[PDB]
DNA sequence: GGATTACACCCAAGACACCAGGCACGAGACAGAAAAAAACAACGAAAACGGCCACCACCC
RNA sequence: GGUGUCUUGGGUG
DNA sequence: GGGTGGTGGCCGTTTTCGTTGTTTTTTTCTGTCTCGTGCCTC
């Protein structure tokens, strides 16, 4: 039984969504620790949402605002730097189908 | 590949048989003829050469074939 | 096959990122850090 | 001679059926001629790879040699489940 | 032997044949029994037809002239037996 | 039940010899914990928080192992899955603001996460 | 490891019968073959010979009879000759 | 596709065995014999099967 | 008298 | 018309069982192969 258990254990404990042995090849930073520095920095991580780009090529065109994203994410909450535009936070009527 | 046993090289092959004229119809009875033959000895040496657990056909199986098949060949058990 | 792995051991001691082929891993999964890679990049010992 | 295998064979194949004397002479011929056949091929193979023992294995590649097309895959099955039998 | 192998014809006889006929130093176990089992197989084709054609000819005996019919009417019997006079077998019509 | 069903194998010569399990239904149930003792009890995010343990649920699948020869298994236990606070398999989904008062849980967390050691 | 043929021997008798004349290595091998078939023709019928007699011993008598048997006329008497020659002097 | 996508700096949290099959010891499976009860060939008899005879029908 | 190594994620300039 | 393809009774002769002389297959203990098990890795 201590298949399942360590690997659910080990890809929520450290991020890389995959096989232990294969930690590279595998998407990393899919789990976090929760951010309870204050309360709404807890709501908005609750809320993140990331697009698994990669830093390594200089296309702007994922990294931008676009007209469809009126009313699904938010238009100004983004990091700077190497984030921004790949990390969105969900307006506050937005939803997710099932 | 049968066919890269052209007519002119079974005219040659019949010349030394001593053949002065060939009707049409023989290079292709002699190819059958010739398949069967090869089908013959290649068949027990790959069998020598399975029986030894070889990938490579020698030319001392192909012999032993030719042996065991009444056609015993001088000039390769070197 | 034994002075092969010889040879790739005696490769992968040296330099670790040969093209086309595995490469010499640790026991938890992570690569080897070979001479070259001590010596290469931004954190290697020349800019490091 | 074999004859009392080869009648017990024919009792087999046919319950009724019996031989004439001259006939039998004919089957121990038979069975005399392919046990030679078998052996010498057998010999040879062994011979020719060095090895000091005849085992089945020679046995079924020299029937491979010697018998055509359905006698060889026939013969080569019964033997194999001979051996087979025995064995267990 | 031949009850545990399921034969009829002796392995034990065969076995010795095989280690007094000057065919290698060594004898294999399974040799014998594989060899017995050819010859019984073949015996017993070549008694089925013979014996078919002795029914055919309405005697109940078989004669050399069956064996020859058997034989020759055979594809593969003709070819293994190619080289063989059978005496008093006369040949096919 | 993607993949449902496992079979070996073996012929020779002659029995055909087939050894074949079935998964079955999954059970779920509430978060335990068990001790060196082996003594167990029911586990909440307060106490795993403290103690460095894993919020998790025991999962058991039912395996039912067949075999059949033609001549020509218990509720195992899986694994432990962590649960997210808040959600229906959470300790914390029932129990009204005063018994979660009385639990240490902050009414105005909102659950969405889990409890990995 | 050692490799052996009856070259040097077919050699020496070449040079008895020829000495100005040489051979081929294709013809050698030729020779070899042919050493070697003899060979196994005559002690195969002298093994016959033998087993036939119920002798558990093949002799210079079983290869006298095999050579009789497999070689033609005068050249079975020839062959004969050299054989019981070379016996008779070997054993003095 | 060997590289590699700015510099310094700050703390959250995780591996610290991946793995089978390497080398040697101990437990199953195989080869070596022989006297004694079991298999093969031998002495003699049996109606049963095959060739002959009394008597029979057909075609180019 | 001697306070260890590597990656993932979130920020500051 | 000269063979050859059919019917039925009588005489030769014969290869299988009843039974035994002669030959024969192998079980247990000991000495080799083969696999399970333990320690450690631009």
């Amino acid at each position: 039984s201590t298949t399942i258990t360590s690997g659910l254990k080990y890809s929520l404990a450290t991020g890389n969504w995959g096989e232990q042995k294969k930690a590279m090849s595998s998407r990393a930073g899919v789990s976090q620790v929760l951010n309870r520095y204050t309360y709404s920095s807890t709501l908005s991580h609750l809320r993140r949402t990331n697009t698994p780009i990669g830093r390594d090529g200089k296309l702007a065109k994922p990294r931008q605002l676009h007209n469809t994203h009126w009313g699904l994410v938010c238009p100004a909450e983004t990091p700077e730097g190497q984030a921004c535009g790949l990390v969105k936070n969900l307006s506050l009527l937005s939803g997710i189908s099932i | 590949n049968i066919q890269g046993i052209t007519k002119p090289a079974i005219r040659r092959l019949a010349r030394r048989g001593g053949v002065k004229r060939i009707s049409g119809l023989i290079y292709e009875e002699t190819r059958g003829v010739l398949k069967v033959f090869l089908e013959n000895v290649i068949r027990d040496a790959v069998t020598y050469t399975e029986h030894a657990k070889r990938k490579t056909v020698t030319a001392m199986d192909v012999v032993y074939a030719l042996k065991r098949q009444g056609r015993t060949l001088y000039g390769f058990g070197g | 096959e034994v002075e092969q792995l010889l040879q790739f051991h005696v490769a992968t001691y040296m330099d670790n990122d040969i093209a086309g082929q595995p490469q010499a891993l640790q026991k938890s999964g992570r690569p080897v850090k070979a001479i070259r890679a001590r010596l290469k990049g931004k954190e290697g010992r020349l800019r490091g | 001679s074999y004859s009392i295998y080869v009648y017990k064979v024919l009792k087999q194949v046919h319950p009724d059926t019996g031989i004439s004397s001259k006939a039998m002479g004919i089957m121990n011929s038979f069975v005399n001629d392919i046990f030679e056949r078998i052996a010498g091929e057998a010999s040879r193979l062994a011979h020719y790879n060095k090895r000091s023992t005849i085992t089945s294995r020679e046995i079924q590649t020299a029937v491979r040699l010697l018998l055509p097309g359905e006698l060889a895959k026939h013969a080569v099955s019964e033997g194999t489940k001979a051996v087979t039998k025995y064995t267990s | 032997r031949s009850s545990r192998a399921g034969l009829q014809f002796p392995v034990g006889r065969v076995h010795r044949l095989l280690r007094k006929g000057n065919y290698s130093e060594r004898v294999g176990a399974g040799a014998p029994v594989y060899l017995a089992a050819v010859l019984e197989y073949l015996t017993a084709e070549i008694l089925e037809l013979a014996g078919n054609a002795a029914r055919d000819n309405k005697k109940t005996r078989i004669i050399p002239r069956h064996l020859q019919l058997a034989i020759r009417n055979d594809e593969e019997l003709n070819k293994l037996l190619g080289r063989v006079t059978i005496a008093q077998g006369g040949v096919l019509p | 039940w993607e993949e449902p069903r496992l079979i070996l194998d073996q012929p020779a010569q002659n029995i055909n010899k087939r050894y074949e399990i079935r998964f079955g239904k999954i059970y779920l149930s509430r978060p335990t914990m068990t001790e060196a003792d082996g003594t167990t009890h029911a586990m909440f995010p307060q106490e795993a928080r403290l103690r460095n343990l894993t919020y998790s649920s025991p999962v058991y699948l039912d395996m039912e192992k067949s075999m059949f020869t033609s001549i020509d298994g218990n509720k195992v236990h899986i694994g432990k899955v962590p649960i997210m606070l808040r959600s229906k398999f959470c300790s914390l989904r029932t129990l009204d603001e005063v018994d979660l008062y009385k639990m240490k849980e902050c009414p105005y967390d909102m659950g969405g996460y889990f409890v990995i050691n």
